[PDB]
Formats: C-alpha cells, structure tokens, sequence
C-alpha cells in the first residue's frame, strides 16, 4: 500500500 | 568487443559532438544567467481562465493574454507563504534558471513580474496534461512507451548537469505532454546551480535519493537516482519505495532493497539496479563514463538519441486537443480569486525577482 494521488514536495525533513 | 569498428567510430564521433553541443549551450546559458530579464508584463494584461494545478505557495492558472489572445500557464506564488516556508532562495533560483535555459523538453518562460502580494511566472501553455494523469489512468506504460519518455529526461539532465544545474524534483506530476506527445519539464522550484555538493533537504519523498534522506552533502547524482524511480513507476504503475507515510518511504529507500514486477525485462532491471544504487561509487550517471553509461545501456539500444532531440520519433501517445485554451486534459481544482493587497509585502526579500 502507498500513495496513489498527487505527491507534494517537502521543504525539510 | 561489443561494437565493431564502424559502430565504435560512429559512437565515439557522436559523443564528441555532444561535447561540442554542450560547450555552445553553456556559452548561451551563461550570457542569459549573467543578464537576466525582469518585469516583462503585468497582471492586468491577462484574463484568468482556470486553475491547472496547485502547489504549496499557490497555483498555476490558464490565462489568456488580452492583446494577442495567446494562452499561457501563469504560476502565482504568495510572497508571504514563500518567506514562511524558507523558499525565498528556491523561488529566486526557479525564475533565474527558467529565464536562462533553452532545451526542447524544458518549458519556456515568457514573462515574469511581481506585485504587492504575489510573484508571477508566465510560461508556455502545454495542453496535453501531466504524465501523472495519463499514467494513473492507463495503469502502466509498456517498456517502449516508458523508454520514449525516459530518453527525453536523460537528454534534459545531460543538458542541465552540463550547466551545473540540479533539478531535484523529477516525478510524473512535473512532466507535461505537449501536442506532439513529447515531454515538457515544469516546476523548477528546487532547481539550483551547484558546482559540487549541496545540502538542502528537499524533494518529494518517493523520489528522494538515500543521501538526501541521510542528511549528507549530495550532488547531481540525486537526479539519476530519481530517473530510476521515474522509469520504475512508468513501467510498473507504482514507484519502487511505496508506503502510506513519508517515514516509511524513507526507511525503504535507505535499505536499498528493490523488488521488480515479473513483467520487467532483464535489461530494464539491470538499468534500474544501476540507477537505484545506494553506493555513489557505483551509481550510473556518477561514474567516470558519466551519462554514457546510461545512454549506452542495453535498455536504450533502440534509442536514436539525435532523433529524440529533433522530435522526429513517432510519439506513443498524442493527447486530444480540442482547440486553443482547451483544458480537458487537466483535472479540476478549487478556484480562489487572486487577492492583491494595497500594501507591498516582503519587498526586501524579493528585490531580485
Ligand atoms: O500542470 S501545471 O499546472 C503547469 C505548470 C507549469 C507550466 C504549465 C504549462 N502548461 C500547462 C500546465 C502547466 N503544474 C502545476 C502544479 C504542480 N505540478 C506541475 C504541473
């Protein structure tokens, strides 16, 4: 199982 | 050897011609990098039509230029959100890099400007939608279909890395399909000019190289890791390190263990094991032979690199286009009116924009 929708970038950790 | 005399000489000459192309491309880039453009339009020049996609600092909207009637994609960033998220440097990177690069698979910036509340970047409208949508709809791409897109990314990274630019956010959400079925890379929000190492923890969890997660100083090889993730996801329909929460994703990435669908060819698995390589002394794209380890891999044996660059290869998929300004290939998003304050916000932080 995992993320199937659009994935947002991360700015830290 | 693997190549006969004729093939070896042709390949060698081809690789020397790449060096000649890249040297000229660097000269052109540096001229624009040292004398950037700014304030080439204003907000009331455009009619806002529809939101095409969203991000943390704002949105991208289809706009129509009032004077010419041409359509564009306008990225809007709220200055207050950019300062709070410590993205000032990254946003200045994005605009400066986009105005200076030139490559057939990189989206073209047409105008940029700012007001009291927002920053704006106006780009060519690419009507075919995100690769992400098409991939989720179909399930997976066949290997030749995935290879056609992968080849364009390989060439784009060869170009960018020659300019000391790292991209740092490869994923299907950031790859648009143009009217000819070719890729346009968008979203330069994490792109950076880096001569050697850089240290910022940024990117998208599923696509992060282990050295980013481990807080190491890292280099352009993070983009080649991300290419491995992209090729895997295009060919499988899901990425290689797949979990509901970022912490769980990170644990799988640093373990290095990758499992492959039974339908992956052995050539593909070999390429992916060499891109998704935790040991930087062994990762393709990071070795003495550079990008040629990728371009000359068996999985790319049928790829005519020049024909891809010239856009002369028949695309596997041509998006339906109902006319200028059609948005049918994009998903719907909640719309919010663009508010412009009477007072300038964050003026000193965005002087160079
Ligand atoms: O498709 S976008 O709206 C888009 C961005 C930049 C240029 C574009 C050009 N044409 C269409 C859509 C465009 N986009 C924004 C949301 C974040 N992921 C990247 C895609």
């Amino acid at each position: 199982a995992g993320r199937t929708g659009r994935r947002q970038a991360i700015h830290d950790i | 050897g693997h190549m006969g005399n004729a093939a070896a000489a042709k390949k060698g000459s081809e690789q020397e011609s790449v060096k000649e192309f890249l040297a000229k491309a660097k000269e052109e880039f540096l001229k624009k990098w040292e004398s950037p453009s700014q304030n080439t339009a204003q907000l009331d020049h455009f009619d806002r039509i529809k939101t095409l996609g969203t991000g943390s600092f704002g949105r991208v909207m289809l706009v129509k230029h009032k004077e010419t009637g041409n359509h564009y994609a306008m990225k809007i960033l709220d200055k207050q959100k950019v300062v709070k998220l410590k993205q000032i440097e990254h946003t200045l990177n994005e605009k400066r890099i986009l105005q200076a690069v030139n490559f057939p698979f990189l989206v073209k910036l047409e105008f940029s400007f700012k007001d009291n509340s927002n920053l704006y970047m106006v780009m060519e409208y690419v009507p075919g939608g995100e690769m992400f949508s098409h991939l989720r709809r179909i399930g997976r791409f066949s290997e030749p279909h995935a290879r056609f897109y992968a080849a364009q990314i390989v060439l784009t990274f060869e170009y960018l890395h020659s300019l000391d630019l790292i991209y740092r956010d490869l994923k299907p959400e950031n790859l648009l399909i143009d009217q000819q079925g070719y890729i346009q890379v968008t979203d330069f929000g994490f792109a950076k000019r880096v001569k050697g190492r850089t240290w910022t923890l940024c990117g998208t969890p599923e696509y992060l190289a282990p050295e980013i997660i481990l807080s190491k100083g890292y280099n352009k090889a993070v983009d080649w890791w991300a290419l491995g993730v992209l090729i895997y996801e295009m060919a499988a329909g899901y990425p290689p390190f797949f979990a509901d929460q970022p912490i769980q994703i990170y644990e799988k990435i640093v373990s290095g263990k990758v499992r492959f669908p039974s339908h992956f060819s052995s050539d593909l698995k070999d390429l992916l094991r060499n891109l998704l390589q935790v040991d930087l002394t062994k990762r393709f794209g990071n070795l003495k032979n550079g990008v040629n380890d990728i371009k000359n891999h068996k999985w790319f044996a049928t790829t005519d690199w020049i024909a891809i660059y010239q856009r002369k290869v028949e695309a596997p998929f041509i998006p339906k286009f109902k006319g200028p300004g059609d948005t049918s290939n994009f998903d719907d998003y909640e719309e919010e009116e663009i508010r412009v304050s009477i007072n300038e916000k964050c003026g000193k932080e965005f002087t160079e924009f």
